[PDB]
């Protein structure tokens, strides 16, 4: 179906009674009176500025900020070297070696992330199979300086070993929905 | 709110009600207690001038009345 | 301050998306789609995975369908609060900006829930969505459209019926129907001049025709028509999303076919096939069979389309965007002929014109 | 022509005050009772001295004092 | 003494224009749901002193295109006039007493516009050419009908004196007899500010900054405080006109007391219009300045030029 | 809501609406933060039997 | 009346913050002074405040301390000194503290 | 009433009035340019901080790379900034302009707004979350705390 | 005298604060900064060629009626005139006589800008 919206107009109907409340419309100005009645009651409400950096915007769980590489309750690191997380990453961000670890295991060497060329998408974190890349709630980490932001493994594991306490129960939230 | 805002109201309004004040009380205690002068036309301006030649001192505000006259 | 003529140079913000896209899978690719109209990215995600379901001949389901449409109506809400309030601002009118972003931002919030961004969420994707809406965000969707048409009223009684805006916005940027129709116009630029055309009414691509709306339709091709057609067109994507609410059926969101949609987590940590699939989907991806479509689809912008084509690979060996904007800004040095500076300005407003899609 | 002026103060009711109020400046001097009374004022304002005139002996309707009750009155200027 | 009154009556016109930038910026927020500077000091009444400060720490622009005399001196001459206004007018006692105080505000004002026009021309920037002419077609559209509109409210008073206004509104409002002419002096002195809906001389959406765009910190500083300043100026203006303030010669704290409401209402209702309006077109203005406010203003001066006739109300002088 | 039935009624004649109805603003009219969690469903090919991909 | 009460609620703002230096201090290093219920207090000293009664986006906050692994944090804050504890529960992500 | 003791005060003023105002420029590219906006929205009031979008770079102190900077766009942003009058600071805003971002590897981008002009602060994300913008204008504020000018002028 | 002296202190006023603007703050010259601003791009000629003017019309006939706002000001004097009636009739005839001037340039399409 369809409507008009400025073919409402029809055949020319006038009396003295609509000519002189048009001429005071164009007169006196009332259409106009009308916004600034508007803004007037603008004015009397609650503005809806929050007091950054106190009190902040809201977000959810699934909110997809800084990185980080987590850990088993055991303290070893979730990380297998499967590389889905650079086979995806649709910007070509991640870059990793990996080597048998002295025990054996299956590790990283160099896990690093140029997060000037993250997207910031989750694709990796979905793609991890042992949930161990993951894409945490920060979203205040600004620097001064470029390098500062071409993490390395040992970033991404400090920010795990900051953000745990969160990231887990934000996982243990979402992790119905997947 | 919007009572926030009357803080800059009320400073720009003392700022707005010195100006006058200023002017009366100035004109009042450089024209002896009296408003200054107003000369509109040629005769105002000879009245002040009479005054402030029969003022002992050339000011035109010191009025002389009748303890002058003898 | 009479124009003579208008010389559009764009490409200042051309990328590569077209051949980096070669270069990537079909998920991938996906976000490019977000990242070209970046006030309407659910309907580019929709465009794209609507393409890619055709060349796989899969069904996206009843529920992912229907939140499809939801958020599409949404992106339309979004995307037209954004031209109506920078076409005020290049006009003048600053305030309605101020009143709709922070509405703006409570639809940022509902992105953000169902996905993790504000603005570009990789949502949308062949075979439905990533993850199933959270428990709570329809009520809040409500409580949200319940009020949304007041704003509009606020706007409305702001400009509609203003003698200045009239003035800004009447008889200014006139468009024959013939001349859009050659030009290649799409949307809003082709209703405003009285053409009866909407891609959700005829070429329907989802659960559109099980929902009710109305087509806003101009009869004096103008910015002042143009704008009264985008707001009637976010008070009937209110009336949609009404309705999208009230029947939102239960069941999966992605195919049940994990050849092209990845197993959730639970399946894939002990079913030995979903690990495998995962593994390949995230790595290689899913193969296309050859072939070729153009999908297009009613973005708020106008007819945005993808023509592409595939081999019998995981990665699209052409991927052209067709965008609202492109032609819509072609038409400028007509549109603007016999007009001044601050017309061209609103001219330019009444276009909804974004640069991402236009140099991609 | 009704419907002229009619259709006129609807759309374009400036020019129609315009053209009234310039016929009503033009014909309400011709109307009101106190438009005499505009040159008597302006005459009436003493902006020069009242030079007076020698005694011959035969102004017997010029007075020999302000106070006299003989010239012109201003009682209709007193209360009007 | 004099000089004295000069500070008195300069320093806090300055302050004036500073919290008065500051009352726009917050009630434009609050009617944008926003509230305003309220972090530099307690509800922000540091920020025009910020502004000012930062702008005076910062390198000016000497470009190579312009003639440096004139981009000097137009700032100085704005600024200058914006200041120089303000002595003739009656609060209820003026620093300077004129006959015809009316024409020197009338010229003044009319001369504060070469600054803007020599300013964009020395400048050698097309946006500043473009802002320099618009200010032409402004000017040319509204000075005709403020002296038309002037002259009739005048006829009424006896002069062109500003403190005869006193003595007639003494015991009426001059809005009642003349809330026509309110109306259109109103929009025309929004028009002489160069205030929206008539921020033409410099609108950003189609002229980046039009003769500022040039310009840089210091005078950018002065054109910015200038025309702050003749905005309360010219709402000062209206409400010793058309408003009247109580005056009781014993008592003219009072007269100033209110003369400041009045002016703070007008001033805040041009905040308030450049919330609530989108801009014109500057043939627009000139359309509407020369067909609905010309026509209506020789009438209404004919009108008036009758009325004191058949009502014997003609005013006296002196 | 902080208002106090004046500002109420002076701000709804002005706009001439019933505003104090419709508020920019969340007053605990919104979904928790907190909810439940969830049991997700399963789609159609999620049987053991009559379920060979060469059909589907 | 209406009056009275909303200025009665202002005199217990101005009174309820400590006394006056500490009323100066919040009013200076957060630029509001109105008041809310008490959820915690960090190791770093960060208080945490709640007033349900206010909108969504206002209902809880933060006052950072004056001093975090020796940094004097009286007036050069930033939002990256809240625990990631009170983080999850200041961005609204959860409701329990 | 030492002389090193007054500087530092000065300097402290001066770094205050550049901060408390700091005018940025009308410059958005592309999607950043939205959170942009949103950071001017009421939720995050810009002014508040005395924040002023100023659209002449003459006028501006402050420019914010707010989204992907192309090689046919470089040469007009450079000269943008040189024509933005010291003290000028510059702020890249997401993931285009601090390396490329999402289009690193294209024969049309340059892999970083730093290549052409100096960048003060770089703030991550695709988008930046308005208030992580926030965040990087409140570092920038504190940067300016600490520039420590005249103390340098009074020790040369 | 205190009206020249009121203007002179202005005059000094603006003087000094574009004295302390232009020799206060740091500067850092070069011909990039200092060249025309075009919108980020370089001018393709100098702003000093003709800029066409659509409302010169309208222009010569403010002049005009700039004059007639001269003959019409000296009305506060002249209703102060015993001949009353002759100063009502020539105002009457001098605003009714630039009604119609008015009237025939827009008819004509005077105030219409060239397109
Ligand atoms: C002064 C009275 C006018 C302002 C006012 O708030 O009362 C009018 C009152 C408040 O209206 P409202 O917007 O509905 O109240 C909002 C909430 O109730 C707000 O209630 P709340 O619970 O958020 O707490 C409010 C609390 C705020 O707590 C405070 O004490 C901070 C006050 C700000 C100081 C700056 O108290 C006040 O608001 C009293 C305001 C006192 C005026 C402050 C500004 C004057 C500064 C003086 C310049 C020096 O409305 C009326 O009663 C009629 C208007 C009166 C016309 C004047
Ligand atoms: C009354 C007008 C005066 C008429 C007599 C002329 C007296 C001045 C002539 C001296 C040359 C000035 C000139 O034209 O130079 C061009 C300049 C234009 O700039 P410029 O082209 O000289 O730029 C030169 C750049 N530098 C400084 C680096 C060398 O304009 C002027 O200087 C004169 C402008 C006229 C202003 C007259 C009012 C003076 C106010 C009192 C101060
Ligand atoms: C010209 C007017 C005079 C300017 C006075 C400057 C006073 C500074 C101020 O108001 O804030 C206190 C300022 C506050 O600095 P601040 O910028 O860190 O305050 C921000 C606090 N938050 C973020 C919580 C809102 O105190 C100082 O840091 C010293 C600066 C002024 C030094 C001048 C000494 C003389
Ligand atoms: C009504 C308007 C009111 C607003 C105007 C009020 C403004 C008053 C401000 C008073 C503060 C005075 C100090 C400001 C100096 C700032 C200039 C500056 O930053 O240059 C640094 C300069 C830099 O010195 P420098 O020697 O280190 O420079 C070396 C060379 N460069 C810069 C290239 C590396 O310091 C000074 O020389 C100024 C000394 C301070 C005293 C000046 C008098
Ligand atoms: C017996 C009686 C004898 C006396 C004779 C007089 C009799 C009374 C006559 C009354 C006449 C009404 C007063 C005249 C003023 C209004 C003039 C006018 O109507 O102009 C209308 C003009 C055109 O409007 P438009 O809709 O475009 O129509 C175009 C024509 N087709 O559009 C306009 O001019 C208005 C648009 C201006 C927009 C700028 C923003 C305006 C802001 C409004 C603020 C209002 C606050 C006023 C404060 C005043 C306090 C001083
Ligand atoms: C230098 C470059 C910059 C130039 C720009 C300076 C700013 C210009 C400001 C605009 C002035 C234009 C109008 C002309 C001045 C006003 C004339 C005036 O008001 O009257 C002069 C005054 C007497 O006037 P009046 O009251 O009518 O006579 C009866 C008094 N009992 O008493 C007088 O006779 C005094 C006359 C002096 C007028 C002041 C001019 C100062 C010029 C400084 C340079
Ligand atoms: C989207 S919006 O609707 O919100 C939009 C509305 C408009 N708006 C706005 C309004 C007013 C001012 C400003 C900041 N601003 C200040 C100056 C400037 N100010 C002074 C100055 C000199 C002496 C002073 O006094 C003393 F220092 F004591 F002498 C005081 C000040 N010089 O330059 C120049 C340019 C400028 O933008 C901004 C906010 C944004
Ligand atoms: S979020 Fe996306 S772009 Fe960023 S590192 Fe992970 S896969 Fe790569
Ligand atoms: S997907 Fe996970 S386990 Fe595999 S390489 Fe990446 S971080 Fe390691
Ligand atoms: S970083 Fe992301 S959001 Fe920002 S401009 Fe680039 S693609 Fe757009």
């Amino acid at each position: 179906t369809y409507k008009y919206v400025n073919k409402k107009e029809q055949e020319s109907e006038v009396d003295m009674k609509s000519a002189t409340d048009n001429a005071a419309r164009i007169l006196m100005w009332t259409e106009l009176i009308r916004g600034l009645g508007m803004t007037l009651s603008y004015l009397f409400r609650e503005p809806a500025t929050i007091n950054y950096p106190f009190e902040k915007g809201p977000l959810s769980p699934r909110f997809r900020g800084e990185h980080a590489l987590r850990r088993y309750p055991s303290g070893e690191e979730r990380c297998i070297a499967c590389k889905l997380c650079e086979a995806i990453c649709p910007a070509q961000a991640i870059t990793i070696e990996a080597e048998p670890r002295a025990d054996g295991s299956r590790r990283t060497t160099r896990y690093d992330i140029d997060m000037t060329k993250c997207i910031y998408c989750g694709f990796c974190q979905e793609a991890c199979p042992v949930d161990a890349i993951v894409e945490g709630p920060n979203f205040e980490f600004s620097t001064e300086t470029h390098e500062e932001l071409l993490y390395n493994k040992e970033k991404l594991l400090n920010n795990g070993d900051k953000w745990e306490a969160e990231i887990a129960a934000n996982i243990q939230a979402d992790y119905l929905y997947r | 709110m919007w009572f926030e805002i009357l803080p800059g109201l009320a400073i720009m309004g003392v700022c707005l009600v010195i100006p006058g004040v200023s002017t009366a009380y100035i004109h009042k205690f450089t024209n002896g207690g009296k408003e200054k002068r107003v000369a509109r036309v040629q005769y105002q301006w000879y009245l002040m001038e009479r005054d402030r030649r029969i003022s002992g001192v050339n000011r035109y505000y010191v009025s002389k009345g009748l303890e002058n006259i003898d | 301050e009479m124009v003579r003529k208008c010389d559009p140079h764009i490409g200042l913000l051309h990328r590569g998306t077209e051949k980096l896209i070669e270069y990537k899978t079909y998920l991938q690719a996906l976000p490019y789609f977000d990242r070209l109209d970046y006030v309407s990215m659910m309907c580019n995600e929709q465009a794209y995975s609507i393409a890619v379901e055709k060349l796989l001949n899969i069904q996206p389901p009843p529920r992912a369908q229907w939140i499809r449409v939801l958020f599409g109506e949404i992106t339309r809400i979004l995307n037209h609060i954004m031209a109506v309030t920078t076409h005020a601002l290049d006009i003048g009118a600053m305030t309605p900006f101020f009143w709709m972003f922070e509405e703006r931002e409570k639809m940022f919030e509902f992105y953000e829930r169902v996905s993790g961004a504000r603005m570009h969420a990789a949502y949308i994707r062949p075979g439905g969505v990533h993850q199933d809406l959270p428990l709570g965000l329809l009520d809040d969707i409500y409580e949200f459209s319940k009020n949304f048409s007041l704003r509009i009223d606020e706007v409305e009684e702001m400009l509609t019926n203003n003698r200045i805006w009239r003035n800004r916005t009447v008889d200014i940027g006139v468009v024959t129907a013939e001349d859009a129709l050659n030009y290649g116009f799409s949307g809003v630029m082709l209703r405003g001049s009285g053409i009866q055309w909407d891609l959700r009414k005829t070429q329907p691509y989802d659960v559109y025709d099980q929902v009710e709306f109305d087509v806003p339709i101009g009869s004096r091709g103008d910015c002042y028509d143009r704008y009264l057609c985008r707001v009637e067109e976010m008070r009937q994507s209110l009336r949609i999303i009404e309705q999208c609410l009230n029947k939102m059926p239960p069941g999966e969101i992605k195919v049940d076919d994990a050849k092209v949609s990845p197993p959730k987590r639970a399946e894939m940590k002990t079913s030995m096939e979903s690990l495998i699939h995962h593994f390949k989907l995230y790595t290689e991806g899913y193969q296309v069979p050859p072939g070729a479509t153009y999908t297009a689809i009613e973005a708020p912008k106008g007819e945005f389309g993808v023509y592409l084509v595939s081999d019998g690979s995981s990665r699209p060996y052409r991927c052209k965007i067709k965008a609202p904007g492109f032609a819509h800004l072609a038409g400028l040095d007509k549109m603007s002929k016999g007009h001044m500076l601050a017309d061209v300005v609103a001219i330019i407003g009444t276009q909804d014109i974004v640069f991402g899609e236009i140099d991609r | 022509i009704s419907a002229f002026l009619k259709n006129a103060w609807a759309k374009e009711p400036v020019l129609v005050v315009s053209f009234s109020v310039w016929g009503l400046a033009i014909i309400m001097p011709m109307i009101s009772p106190y438009t005499k009374y505009a040159s008597m004022i302006n005459k009436a304002t003493p902006y020069n001295y009242p030079v007076p005139v020698r005694d011959d002996g035969n102004m017997p309707d010029v007075p020999s004092h302000p106070q006299d009750p003989l010239g012109p009155s201003l009682d209709w200027l007193k209360n009007l | 003494m004099f000089f004295i009154n000069i500070l008195t009556l300069l320093v806090p016109i300055l302050i004036a224009m500073a919290f008065l930038t500051l009352v726009e910026r917050k009630i434009l927020g609050y009617m944008q749901l926003r509230k305003g500077p309220n972090i530099v000091g307690p509800y922000g009444i540091l920020q025009p002193f910020a502004d000012a400060m930062k702008l005076f720490m910062k390198e000016p622009m000497r470009p190579l295109t312009t003639s440096m005399s004139l981009f000097i001196i137009a700032p100085t001459l704005s600024l200058t006039l914006a200041l120089s206004l303000w002595v003739p007018l009656p609060m209820p006692h003026p620093l300077i007493n004129l006959n015809l105080g009316i024409l020197f505000i009338l010229a003044t004002s009319s001369l504060s516009v070469y600054s803007i026009l020599w300013s964009g021309w020395a400048s050698n920037s097309k946006y500043s050419l473009f802002g320099a002419l618009r200010a032409v077609a402004q000017t040319i559209s509204y000075e005709v009908t403020m002296a038309i509109i002037l002259l009739s409210v005048l006829l009424m008073n006896g002069s062109y004196s500003l403190q005869t206004l006193i003595t007639t509104q003494e015991h009426m409002w001059l809005l009642l007899p003349a809330w026509p002419m309110a109306m259109m002096w109103f929009i025309s002195t929004l028009a002489e500010t160069n205030r929206a809906p008539f921020d033409l001389t410099e609108g950003e959406s189609e002229l980046v900054s039009g003769f500022n765009v040039e310009y840089a910190a210091g005078p950018f500083a002065l054109f910015f405080m200038a025309e702050y300043t003749n905005i309360i100026l010219m709402n000062a203006l209206t409400t010793i006109i058309f408003l009247g303030p109580l005056y009781y010669i014993n008592l003219p704290e009072l007269y100033s007391t209110n003369f400041m409401m009045e002016a703070l209402l007008l001033s805040s209702t041009f905040l308030w219009i450049r919330a609530s309006y989108p801009r014109f077109r500057y043939d627009q203005l000139m359309h509407l300045l020369w067909k609905n406010f010309l026509p209506l203003t020789l009438a209404l001066c004919m009108w008036h030029i009758s009325l004191p006739i058949f009502t014997a109300g003609v005013p006296p002088y002196m | 809501a902080s208002a106090t039935r004046v500002i109420q009624k002076l701000r709804n004649w002005a706009s001439g609406q019933d505003l104090q109805a419709k508020l920019q603003l969340r007053y605990q009219e919104i979904a928790k933060r907190t909810q439940p969690p969830p049991k997700l469903p399963v789609g159609p090919s999620h049987k053991l039997s009559n379920n060979y991909y060469c059909t589907r | 009346m209406e009056l009275v009460e909303v200025l009665k609620r202002g005199v217990q703002q101005v009174t309820g913050h400590g006394g006056l230096r500490g009323l100066l201090r919040v009013f200076f290093r957060a630029n509001d002074i109105r008041i809310g219920t008490l959820v915690g207090e960090d190791k770093y000293g960060n208080k945490y405040y709640e007033d349900n009664k206010q909108f969504f986006g206002r209902h809880r906050w933060v006052i950072y301390t004056t001093e975090m692994n020796g940094k004097n944090t009286f007036w050069d804050v930033d939002g990256s000194m809240v625990p990631p504890e009170w983080h999850r529960w200041l961005h609204c992500m959860t409701d329990d503290p | 009433s030492r002389a090193e003791y007054v500087v530092t005060k000065l300097d402290d003023l001066i770094n205050w009035a550049r901060r408390s105002s700091l005018w940025p420029m009308t410059f958005g590219l592309a999607c950043c340019a939205v959170e942009m906006m949103h950071m001017a929205a009421p939720r995050y009031d810009m002014d508040r901080f005395g924040v002023v979008f100023r659209a002449s770079p003459r006028q501006a102190d402050v420019m914010i790379v707010a989204g992907t900077l192309t090689n046919k766009m470089a040469p007009a942003l450079r000269k943008v900034y040189d024509q933005m009058p010291e003290p000028r600071y510059v702020v890249s805003m997401g993931s285009c302009a601090n390396g490329g971002g999402y289009y690193h590897y294209s024969y049309s981008v340059v892999r970083g707004c730093d290549r052409i002009v100096p960048v003060d602060i770089y703030v991550p994300g695709c988008p930046p979350t308005a208030e992580a913008l926030l965040y990087g204008i409140l570092q920038l504020q504190r940067k300016i705390k600490r520039e420590q000018k005249l103390k340098i002028w009074y020790r040369r | 005298m205190n009206l020249y002296t009121v203007i002179f202190i202005n005059i000094l006023l603006s003087l000094t604060l574009i004295l302390v603007a232009f020799w206060l703050p740091q500067m850092n010259l070069y011909s990039e900064k200092a060249n025309p601003y075009e919108c980020g791009f370089d001018p393709t000629s100098s702003a000093r060629l003709p800029f066409s003017m659509k409302f010169f019309l309208v222009a010569i006939t403010f002049l005009l009626f700039d004059l007639e706002i001269a003959l019409l000001l000296p009305l506060p004097w002249a209703i102060q005139t015993i001949k009353t009636s002759t100063m009502m009739i020539m105002a009457f005839i001098l605003v009714t006589i630039l009604s119609l001037g008015l009237a025939y340039e827009w008819t004509q399409k005077g105030l219409e800008w060239t397109e």
